[PDB]
């Protein structure tokens, strides 16, 4: 039940996706290895992700959580990198797409780095990179990442040492 | 997947080293995301 929708890239809401993704680049303490070595992106093309049943069981959750937290979801726009992205938007997100081995256990990770989660789209650490030349920094291939609706609700704070 | 903590819906992970880095999040429960957009794109070389 997904369908694809193009954004023109005239549209104000395809400008303001790729605002989002162009200034949250940052360097990145693994001198590009996992992700690559850039300072910003060429941006192809910007769909809407469009599914009823995904998006109510969505919203269902949004209200659980907000009832539990004084009416506040406490939602955000987060970015997420998967080798897994063609599942989690026509299944969507599950126990499947959680990083086992994440800093804060087994979850479903995402980052306000759009570079962050470039770093995953080729698999944790970048597996082997692109999967035509075998290149964590190839700058041919074309990627995919996630621009995605989360609610946080009360979250947990940890600093990271 | 784990369990979020007692009381709590997710995790915020907070960098305490590098002052550039934003925040890190997880949820325990796919329920929790939706995938709005899907973007297409290239990493640029630097010229
Ligand atoms: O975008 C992310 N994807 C993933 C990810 C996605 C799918 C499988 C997996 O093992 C990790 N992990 C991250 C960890 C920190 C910040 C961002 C991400
Ligand atoms: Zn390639």
């Amino acid at each position: 039940g997904t369908i694809l929708i193009d954004l023109s890239p005239d549209d104000k809401e395809f400008q303001s996706v790729e605002e989002e993704m162009q200034s949250t680049v940052r360097e990145h303490r693994d001198g590009g290895h996992a992700g690559g070595i850039f300072n910003r992106y060429n941006i192809l093309k910007i769909q809407k992700v469009c599914n009823k049943k995904l998006w109510e069981r969505y919203t269902h959750r949004r209200k659980e959580v907000s009832e539990e937290n004084h009416n506040h979801a406490n939602e955000r726009m987060l970015f997420h990198g998967s080798p897994f992205v063609n599942a989690i938007i026509h299944k969507g997100f599950d126990e499947r797409h959680a990083y086992i081995g994440g800093m804060f256990g087994a979850g479903i990770y995402f980052a306000e780095n759009s570079s962050k989660s470039n770093q995953y789209v080729y698999g944790i650490g970048g597996g082997t990179g692109c999967p035509v030349h075998k290149d964590r920094s190839c700058y041919i291939c074309h990627r995919q990442l996630l621009f995605c609706r989360v609610t946080l609700g009360k979250s947990f704070l940890q600093f990271s040492a | 997947m784990a369990h979020s903590p007692p009381g709590h819906h997710s995790v915020t992970g907070r960098p305490s080293v590098n002052g550039l880095a934003l925040a890190e999040y997880v949820i325990y429960r796919g329920e929790q995301a939706y995938p709005e957009y899907l973007i297409t794109y290239q990493i640029m070389r630097p010229e």
